[PDB]
């Protein structure tokens, strides 16, 4: 069983309250995991304001953006859950600010607050389809130039719909609808028995 | 008989060209903890002939956008000038001794810069043109100090004929005197053969320019040219600055020592290549125009003064 | 604990002696000559290369190499088609379908490892209860055609028979560890 | 021996030996298999010994070793570089990522094999196909190049 | 048979196992392409070294294309190739009578033995390809010999389809490249100054698709289809048009054929694939026959494709950097001749 | 003639290779810096010329004038270089 | 019982710091060599 | 501006890179790197794979630092399971983690030189690298792509001869760093090619999320190995090699020092490795031993379920960052109660670094860009994921 120090779960908890108090217009929920990690949750409109306070506040300097990601809970009305993980080299602590964005309700861009996000925001658009206003140059980064569809969405087939082969007749690479020679065997793995109350 | 001699100079040199390649692929190897090519033939002796045959057999590719002459003239010119410059070299006796011999070598070298210019324009692809323009510049720049360094030498030799230096260097190498220029002749010889420390003409990491569109037979001819040059320039160092002992009674100890010094200085640019990273394009010209040209022009004047006030004006003829 | 690399502790004021030493460093390329000495030194060291066909680079017993299906000494193939080798394969490489053999025993009618799909993780070696599927030592099985790389039960069983002696020695050496 | 057949068998044996002895490979450098060859170029298993060029531009390359996954964004390029290589040319597919899709077979961004994009001559198996294993594969290409009889076919054609 | 399952693309099954003896050819390449695309089992008998048939491997899927070593003189090789095929397609042909193979062999002798065995095997259908306008009396030995074959094979294999294509238009074809390559020649000889030899080209693919469709259709038995084209042409416009897209000067100068047959004889003497053939020459000035016959394209399911449409791709390699970017629209079209 | 004999063999050897090589097998890149260099190059190349006769001129009876002349030429060009350095020239 | 472990008493000590040797001829002495060559060579 | 792309086949492009360069003459005014040429779908495939069968994927994201990568997934999954690896395993992960940083740095320093034009340093060190892989192969069976570091503990005990052989390699390795040290650290040609190139200011480095040797090279003092000690990095003593100015030289010098500091950490690990078990003793998380599963029913049931279904980690989400040789490598693993993950965002030290190329390569020549990519130690597996 991992060793857990409650010093952190107390320090981080307090900070959470501090952030919440300072930014009550946007903070909806602020929780600390059992793993000693804080996760302020903000209304999408608070993207710019909450980050800026953390990047430039003496009692909470969160200078670098570790990551910007978007889990996709299809059930959730607001499908995407943009999560921004930040690090404070001054206070040696990380916080995560997570917002919610639906497919056609764009989030603001923080390239202003952290220029690290210039690329990750393009990554989130390419994979999940969330759009970021005021982004300097939003354009697909990881997917092919002509790719249609946002791949990491839970509703996108793994194999996808198009695959490439070289055709002599046309002497050029050519998409064709995917035809797989051994479909992905979809093993069902969930057991019908729960583990604990959680 | 003259043809026999023509054959004796060209054929051996060409064969030497080939084996330099092998030697470059073993001395670089042992320096890098690897045997190098020994499996084809005995100790890799057949290795140079093997890829020559592979290169000529592979299809020569004429890019859709390419001149068909400034493309085939360029390797022919490169091999022709390099093999030609071996015509007037004292070993100790020259095949065609020319009274203005060093001016022949300087002029013939200068003409090779075109082949680079012509090949770069002929390819009609961006990598080739960018590479050629920088390349011509490197070669030309390293000609201006290259020429002045020779003029300093000549003034202490008395003539342009390479044959005179065998009589100038009967007591001491011209390295002792004029060593400061030897170094500057050696570095310039490294630039003009586009060898490593100065291989930006065709940087590989930078523009994988000269042979970008050149494969098979054209690749080979320049290729051959470069390596023959690699030898020729080293050989000119071994006549102008390191003067091999000359005995009129037995002419071959001159050629025997010419053989030894040329191989060692040819070995040196092989050793330089593995040992040093390549210089930046401007770092290369920064050296010649800033570091070397002021040294050369001033030491050029010292070599017009050393003769006069040391009452040592060299004997013409 | 930190350490400054490339931080000049102080400003040594030029002393002629110092200046000369430096100027000589630029003028007579002293450090460049230092670098040449290092490469000349190795030229004299013994090269580390091995004659590849004649000598082989050493691989110890756990090397995963090429898949094989083992058999009991009696001659009964070890696999009993529990099919969890299929379950834990990360790449979906192993395809197994089974039916009760005439003897009444459980056996796999078809066992197909797609080696091009396989990423040689070695979990199948791990997962098998009877340890029927093993990572065999051979790494040299390059093939002219893509189809040859797909392997059915007969190729793997044959691979197993050919390399059984070494596979047994390798498993013998490493089983205490597992 | 004396027969137009014997002269045409011996001379290809010569032509085949030249191509076999000097194969200048060109590695695209996809994924990680490129490392497992950078180890072949390195001192334990020198490739140059065998007559293999560590770095060769496409136009001067006899063999293309596709190491690593060929995504659907690099496919259109591989074909270009294969198409721009000089005619005598051979392809060695290294890695279960390239010969077949390997882990990442079912991905939407990975071509399931380079055989779909470029004709492949030798398939070298293994997630990081060992470096001897690539060296065995390159040696197998040399066995394939020895067997080819182009001059014989032209004579009896 | 093989029930056809799948969605229609590679890695799917169509149930056509087909020996195709001359696949390495320009037409062939295309035949294997569609057959492979459809998912058919294709057995490709080959004689040239493996290096040359690599271009066929990526076509078709794994275990869908099988290559067999085969020699025309050796009857046994043809025997095993058709052992397990149910469709045999014959594209064996050449323009230059080679030292060890005569026009008879490449057109009539060999293509007989092949279908002969195919029957012994029990192949459902055999498709034999012979050149268009092939009289048993036509001037070119080639055309006449081909005619001789289409007859024979009918006795070895009754109800064997006989598609009879015109000279073919396609990248890597001769009809279009040959003329375009006259550039090397300063002057481009044209018998009758390229007149009175109206010609109707047909895109290679159209031909291929047609051929493939034959394999999978009961309507074609004993049928002698004629894939022709979407528009005819006097050789003059064709030649100039070509030179037009190639953007190279066109200098039509008439040359008496009697002398020209001699020029064909000259290159014909060439050891390495004569570029022009006495038998070619005649063929080139052999007027295209009229279209009254079992229709081919369209009839077999593919609408012909006009020459001008794809000409740009076939003739592009012959242009110079200056014209490379130039497009079809910039250039003019040639004129047809219902005559 | 002796040279002519050698040279034509030299071209022949190269033309032979390329011929077999082709027979056996059977837009706005401009930087004033680059132009500027070429120019400087000739200004220096011309000077090389005015400096080339120096081996014959060493034996000139004058001597004083020889050196006085040669030193002036080398110095004035070097100053040209000096101003090239001082100006952005030679600074690519 | 038998598991792969550090030898009793621990292993010996390993060097990690740069051991580049500052070995060379002193600059003044160096200049003299080349200068002497020129001085003599000229004579 | 003469747009020219640094196409993939070029050697300096790491196999897959299409840097659209705008050449204002030879000086390059803008770079627009087009990555995506090696996006394999690593993070959409993991959602369909159980936690153990997704470990292998983490050895292929940065393919030059395999085990340190699989120490980030192993720490994450372990956090979400509130389980800790046994003491011997943690030392083994630190032992293998520093062998990987020596392995990555030999990769980064020597290949950078290969790009600049120095060819011999690569050959001398690459022989020292196969000596090292052998250690991977002798402990896991794979030269690279081992799968040795498992989500709970490590997979198998070290063979009985490995620690002696690691001592002999570490004993003589420093001379090998010393040797390229002499050949490529004072060469005026290297210094000129590397010094004062791609300077990045301290605040700009934090803002661009550089987080690596790029962070330390400009003088910011941040090492996740001392600041947030993961595994046992609290019981080993080392000095972070902070550079002063930020030129590509100071960053090289830092990478050469970290190789030396890692030899100091490897020494401590061999000197102080505890007797014990290599994997946690909870059969629910780590698979039962071969003898036990073949003699005890509770063990066969636990082996069958673990291999076929999985750990079934409790629902939660964590971002765990370890100091991978390139920089901070972090996995944001979101977990439902299921045995297979829901999301796994691999933070790649490299997605941030490549973004910095346009800012860092400012007022620089075509040749400088080759050095700029070299000093970011970018492997496109991590960036493309
Ligand atoms: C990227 O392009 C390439 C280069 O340029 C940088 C290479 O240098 C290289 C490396 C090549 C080498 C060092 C080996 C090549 C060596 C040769 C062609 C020399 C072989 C010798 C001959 C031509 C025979 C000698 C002369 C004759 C023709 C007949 C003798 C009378 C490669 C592989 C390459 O692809
Ligand atoms: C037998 C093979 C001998 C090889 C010698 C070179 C490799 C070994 C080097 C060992 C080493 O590390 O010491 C270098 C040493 C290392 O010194 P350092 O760079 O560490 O510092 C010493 C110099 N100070 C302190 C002043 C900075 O370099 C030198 O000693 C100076 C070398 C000057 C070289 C000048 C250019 C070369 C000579 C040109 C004139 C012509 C000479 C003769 C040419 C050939 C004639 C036939
Ligand atoms: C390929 C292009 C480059 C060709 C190679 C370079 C050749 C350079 C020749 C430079 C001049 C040589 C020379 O001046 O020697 C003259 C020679 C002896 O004259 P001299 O030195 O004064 O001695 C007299 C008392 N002994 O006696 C002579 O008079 C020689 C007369 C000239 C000999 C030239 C030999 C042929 C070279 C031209 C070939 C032309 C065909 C190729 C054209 C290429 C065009 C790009
Ligand atoms: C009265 C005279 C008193 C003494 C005068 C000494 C004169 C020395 C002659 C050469 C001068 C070269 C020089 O001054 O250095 C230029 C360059 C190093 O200069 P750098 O550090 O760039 O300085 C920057 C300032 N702008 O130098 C270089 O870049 C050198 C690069 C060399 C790359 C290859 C080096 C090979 C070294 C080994 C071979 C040396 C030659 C030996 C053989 C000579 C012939 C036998
Ligand atoms: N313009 C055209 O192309 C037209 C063609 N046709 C007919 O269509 C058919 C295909 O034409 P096309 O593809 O251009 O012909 P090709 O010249 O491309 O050759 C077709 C195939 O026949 C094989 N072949 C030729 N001679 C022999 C032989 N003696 N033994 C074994 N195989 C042989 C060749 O194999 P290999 O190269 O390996 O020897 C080649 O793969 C021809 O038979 C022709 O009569 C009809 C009208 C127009
Ligand atoms: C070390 O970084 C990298 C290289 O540059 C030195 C590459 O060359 C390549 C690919 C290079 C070739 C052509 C083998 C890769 C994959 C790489 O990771
Ligand atoms: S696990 Fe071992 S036994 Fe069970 S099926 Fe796979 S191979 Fe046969
Ligand atoms: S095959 Fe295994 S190793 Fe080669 S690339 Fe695909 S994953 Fe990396």
């Amino acid at each position: 069983v991992r060793p857990r120090s409650d010093v952190t779960h107390k320090q981080l908890s307090a900070f959470g309250e501090y952030v919440a108090e300072i930014l009550p217009k946007y903070v909806q929920q602020v929780q600390v995991s059992c793993l000693d990690e804080l996760e302020i949750c903000i209304h999408p409109d608070g993207v710019i304001p909450t980050l800026t306070f953390l990047r430039d506040h003496t009692n909470a300097q969160f200078k670098s953006l570790a990551d910007l990601t978007a889990v996709d809970v299809p059930t959730r009305q607001n499908r995407f859950e943009i999560v921004y993980n930040l690090l404070s080299l001054r206070f040696n602590s990380r916080i995560r600010v997570k917002t919610y964005a639906d497919e056609l309700t764009p989030i603001d861009s923080i390239v202003s607050v952290h220029i690290a996000a210039n690329w990750y925001e393009r990554e989130v658009w390419d994979m999940f389809g969330v759009f970021f206003f005021n982004h300097p140059d939003l354009r697909r980064i990881l997917t092919d130039y002509g790719f249609e569809g946002h791949p990491f969405r839970k509703d996108f087939p793994l194999t996808g719909y198009v695959e490439l082969r070289y055709d002599d007749e046309v002497k050029r690479v050519v998409a064709e609808p995917v035809e797989l020679a051994q479909e992905f065997r979809k093993f069902d793995l969930n057991s019908p028995w729960e583990a604990f109350p959680a | 008989m003259f043809f026999i001699n023509i054959l004796t100079l060209l054929v051996p040199i060409l064969i030497a060209m080939a084996f330099l390649t092998l030697v470059e692929r073993k001395i670089l190897g042992y320096m890098q903890l690897r045997k190098g090519p020994n499996i084809v033939g005995p100790y890799g002796i057949l290795q140079p002939f093997a890829d020559a045959m592979k290169l000529f057999m592979k299809e020569p590719m004429r890019p859709l956008t390419t001149s068909m002459s400034l493309f085939i003239i360029a390797p022919t010119l490169s091999l022709t000038l390099a093999l030609s410059l071996w015509v007037p070299l004292p070993m100790p006796h020259p095949l065609i001794n020319l009274n203005l011999g060093i001016l022949f070598i300087l002029a013939t070298s200068s003409l090779s810069v075109y082949s680079i210019l012509w090949s770069g324009w002929a390819s009609n692809s961006k990598y080739s043109l960018f590479g050629a323009l920088r390349a011509v510049a490197q070669t030309i720049s390293y000609e201006v100090t290259m020429a002045i360094i020779l003029l300093s030498v000549l003034l202490m030799n008395g003539s342009y004929s390479l044959q005179t230096l065998i009589t100038t260097q009967e007591h001491m190498w011209l390295l002792l005197p004029a060593w400061p220029m030897a170094m500057m002749w050696f570095i310039s010889t490294l630039a003009e053969t586009n060898r490593a420390p100065f291989d930006l003409t065709e940087g590989e990491s930078e523009l994988v320019g000269f042979n970008v569109e050149y494969a098979a037979g054209p690749f080979a001819l320049f290729f051959m040219a470069e390596y023959t040059n690699i030898i020729l320039m080293n050989a000119l160092t071994t006549i102008i600055f390191l003067g091999p002992l000359y005995y009129i009674n037995l002419p071959e100890l001159y050629s025997t020592n010419f053989m030894m010094e040329a191989l060692l200085l040819s070995s040196t640019f092989l050793w330089i290549r593995a040992s040093y990273p390549r210089f930046r394009y401007d770092q290369l010209m920064h050296l010649l125009w800033k570091n070397f040209l002021p040294l050369t022009l001033a030491l050029c004047m010292w070599h017009i003064s050393l003769p006069i006030f040391t009452a040592g004006v060299p004997p013409y003829m | 604990t930190y350490k400054y690399v490339n931080k000049k502790e102080q400003e040594s004021e030029v002393d002629m002696k110092s200046a000369t030493d430096n100027a000589a460093r630029i003028l007579m390329w002293t450090e460049l000559i230092r670098g040449l000495g290092m490469t000349l030194s190795y030229l004299f060291r013994e090269p580390a290369t091995i004659n590849y066909p004649f000598e082989k680079g050493p691989l110890s017993p756990r090397f995963r190499g090429e898949h094989a299906l083992r058999r009991y000494p009696s001659g009964e193939e070890r696999c009993i088609a529990c099919k969890l080798c299929e379950a834990i394969c990360p790449a979906q490489a192993i395809t197994i379908e089974a039916e009760p053999r005439a003897d009444g025993s459980r056996r796999t009618t078809r066992y197909d490892i797609d080696m091009t799909k396989c990423i040689y993780c070695g979990f199948c070696q791990e997962a098998c209860p009877v340890d029927a599927i093993v990572e065999g030592p051979n790494f040299e099985f390059s093939t002219e055609t893509h189809e040859e790389l797909l392997y059915n039960k007969e190729k793997l069983l044959n691979n197993g028979d050919k390399w059984e002696a070494e596979i047994a020695a390798n498993i013998q050496a490493d089983y205490l560890y597992r | 021996r004396s027969r137009a057949e014997y002269v045409v068998t011996k001379l290809d044996d010569l032509i085949n030996w030249a191509r076999r002895s000097s194969l200048w490979p060109m590695t695209f450098g996809l994924a990680c298999c490129a490392v497992e060859m950078m180890h072949m170029a390195a001192p334990r298993y020198d490739m140059d010994r065998f007559g293999v060029v560590f770095r060769a531009s496409p136009r001067q390359a006899d063999v293309m070793i596709v190491a690593g996954t060929l995504t659907n964004k690099m496919a259109p390029a591989l074909r270009k570089v294969y198409d721009q290589m000089p005619e005598p040319r051979y392809v060695v597919s290294m890695g279960s990522c390239a010969n077949g899709g390997g882990y990442y077979h079912y991905s939407y961004s990975v071509v399931r094999g380079c055989d779909r994009i470029v004709p492949v001559d030798i398939y070298v198996p293994g997630c990081p196909p060992t470096a001897e294993a690539l060296l065995y594969g390159i040696l197998q290409l040399q066995r394939k190049i020895k067997r080819e009889q182009k001059l014989k076919i032209w004579y009896r054609r | 048979a093989v029930i056809p399952h799948g969605k229609g693309g590679r890695s799917s099954v169509s149930g056509v196992v087909a020996t195709v003896f001359g696949a390495t050819g320009f037409l062939g390449r295309y035949v294997v392409n569609h057959l492979g695309r459809m998912g058919s089992q294709v057995i490709i008998p080959y004689r040239c070294d493996v290096y040359d048939i690599m271009h066929l491997r990526l076509m078709g899927d794994l275990g869908q294309l099988t290559f067999l070593e085969w020699d025309a003189r050796d009857k046994d090789s043809i025997r095993k190739a058709v052992q397990h095929s149910n469709v045999v397609i014959n594209l064996i042909g050449r323009e230059w009578e080679t030292r060890n193979f005569d026009f008879e062999d490449v057109f009539v002798n060999i293509p007989r033995a092949i279908a002969q065995a195919s029957k012994e095997a029990g192949v459902e259908r055999f498709i034999h390809v012979s050149h268009l306008n092939a009289s048993m009396k036509s001037s070119s030995k080639s055309l006449r010999s081909k005619a001789v074959g289409e007859k024979e094979v009918r006795s070895v294999f009754p109800e064997a389809i006989i598609i009879r294509p015109s000279d073919i238009f396609g990248r890597e074809d001769r009809f279009l490249n040959h003329f375009a390559n006259y550039r090397w020649f300063l002057a481009v000889p044209l018998v009758s100054l390229g007149f009175k030899t109206v010609k109707q080209p047909v895109y290679v693919a159209d031909v291929s698709k047609g051929i493939v469709n034959a394999t999978k259709d009961p309507d074609a038995v004993g049928k002698t289809f004629a894939f022709t084209g979407p528009n005819r042409y006097l050789l003059f416009h064709l030649v100039k048009y070509i030179f037009g897209m190639t953007h190279r000067t066109f200098i039509p100068y008439p040359l008496p054929l009697f002398v020209y047959s001699w020029i064909g004889k000259l290159f014909g003497l060439s050891p390495f694939e004569p570029w022009t053939t006495k038998d070619k020459v005649e063929r080139i000035h052999i007027s295209d026959v009229m279209p009254t016959d079992l229709p081919g394209l369209e009839d077999l399911g593919v609408q012909p494709t006009p020459l001008e449409l794809k000409s740009i791709e076939v003739l592009r390699r012959h242009r110079t950097y200056r014209w490379l970017s130039s497009e079809i629209e910039e250039t003019k079209p040639a004129k047809t001749v219902n005559y | 003639m002796n040279l002519y004999t050698v040279i034509f063999i030299n071209i022949l050897l190269s033309l032979t290779l390329i011929l077999v090589a082709f027979w056996l097998p059977q837009r706005l890149p401009f930087s004033m810096k680059f132009f500027l260099v070429a120019i400087t190059f000739l200004l220096f190349d011309l000077e090389i010329a005015l400096l080339l006769p120096l081996p014959w001129a060493i034996q000139t009876i004058k001597t004083s004038t020889m050196m006085i002349m040669a030193f002036i030429l080398v110095t004035i060009l070097s100053l040209g270089l000096a101003y090239e350095w001082t100006q952005k020239g030679l600074e690519w | 019982v038998k598991q792969d472990m550090p030898p009793p008493g621990g292993y010996g000590p390993i060097d990690y710091k740069r051991n580049l040797p500052r070995r060379g001829l002193s600059g003044y002495s160096m200049f003299a060599v080349g200068i002497g060559a020129l001085i003599f060579g000229y004579w | 501006n003469m747009t020219l792309n640094f196409g993939p086949q070029h050697p300096a492009a790491h196999g897959v890179l299409r840097l659209v360069l705008e050449l204002s003459g030879e000086m390059v005014r803008k770079c627009d790197p087009h990555i995506g040429l090696l996006h394999r779908g690593t993070e959409k495939l993991i959602e369909y794979k159980t936690y153990l069968q997704a470990l292998p994927y983490f050895d292929r994201l940065d393919y030059v630092s395999m085990m340190c990568n699989e120490q980030a997934y192993s720490i994450a999954v372990e956090k979400l399971l509130n389980i800790q690896p046994p003491p011997r395993a943690q030392w083994i992960r630190v032992l293998f983690g520093e062998i990987t940083r020596i392995l990555n740095h030999i990769m980064a320093v020597t290949t950078h030189a290969l790009d600049i034009g120095a060819m011999t340093p690569f050959f001398w060190m690459f022989e020292e690298r196969e000596k090292m892989f052998e250690f991977y192969e002798r402990v896991s069976g794979a030269r690279m792509h081992a799968a040795y570091i498992r989500p709970g503990g490590v997979h198998q005990d070290l063979p009985l001869g490995l620690l002696d052989d690691i001592y002999e390699f570490s004993k003589n390795f420093s001379l090998r760093i010393d040797e390229v040290e002499e050949m490529l650290t004072n060469n005026r040609i290297w210094r000129n090619r590397t010094v004062d190139i791609g300077v990045v200011t301290a605040e700009d480095a934090l803002n661009y999320g550089f987080s690596g040797v790029m962070l330390r090279g400009s003088g910011i003092q941040w090492d996740l190995r001392k600041t947030q000690p993961y595994d046992v990095y609290d019981q080993v003593e080392f000095d972070v090699p902070i550079g002063s100015r930020g030129d590509c030289y100071d960053r090289y010098l830092c990478r050469v020092e970290e190789m030396r500091q890692s030899l100091r950490i490897i020494e401590q690990c061999l000197n102080k490795m505890p007797p014990g078990e290599i994997k946690v003793d909870d059969a629910k998380v780590s698979p039962p031993k071969r003898a036990e599963m073949k003699t005890s029913m509770e063990s066969l049931i636990h082996h069958f379920k673990l291999y076929t279904e999985g750990y079934q980690v409790p629902p939660g989400a964590t971002y765990t960052a370890i100091e991978a040789p390139k920089g901070e490598f972090g996995v944001y693993l979101v977990s439902d109660g299921s045995s297979r993950p829901y999301r796994c965002k691999i933070k790649a030290p490299g997605f941030a670094h490549l973004a910095g190329l346009d800012k860092m390569s400012k007022g620089h020549m075509l040749a400088d860009v080759v050095a700029i990519i070299g000093t970011q130690d970018i492997v496109f597996g991590e960036i493309d994921r």
